[PDB]
């Protein structure tokens, strides 16, 4: 007989850092979270390949 | 509004004295990216299917 | 990865030794029927309009 294993995981972004963070050099009108989620979206794909 | 024994004294001009600034808040999403808006907002929550 | 003073010794075939198997998970429904999928999934939950 043979039966598989399960593994999953999650990540959440709260309300402050969605609208409060920009770049560190210039002034930004709040669009860096869309940059930062898409990396974190790519990172969880690397988690499952690592597992 | 102006109290009874009081008056204001406007100095060198009678134009717009200052500025009122609306800043950004969080709206919904468009293509998985967080969308932002300024000024007042009105959010609608139709939970017309709950128990 | 293969350590310093160590090696691995294959046997009768140099082909794939085994198999990695994905099993079915619950994806979303399509027409009231639960639709399934296999392999790594990645789900997005936007609660960008709540309290």
């Amino acid at each position: 007989t043979w039966s598989p294993l399960a593994f999953k995981e999650s990540r959440v972004w709260d309300e402050k850092e969605i609208l409060y963070l920009g770049r560190l050099a210039d002034e930004v009108q709040a669009g860096v979270i869309n940059e930062q989620i898409a990396e974190s979206l790519t990172w969880l794909m690397a988690r499952m390949r690592n597992r | 509004w102006i109290p009874v024994g009081e008056l204001i004294v406007l100095n060198q001009s009678t134009g717009p004295v200052g500025r009122f600034v609306y800043t950004a808040h969080v709206a919904g999403q468009r293509n998985g990216k967080v969308v932002y808006a300024t000024g007042p907002y009105l959010t609608v929550k139709d939970h017309l299917q709950d128990d």
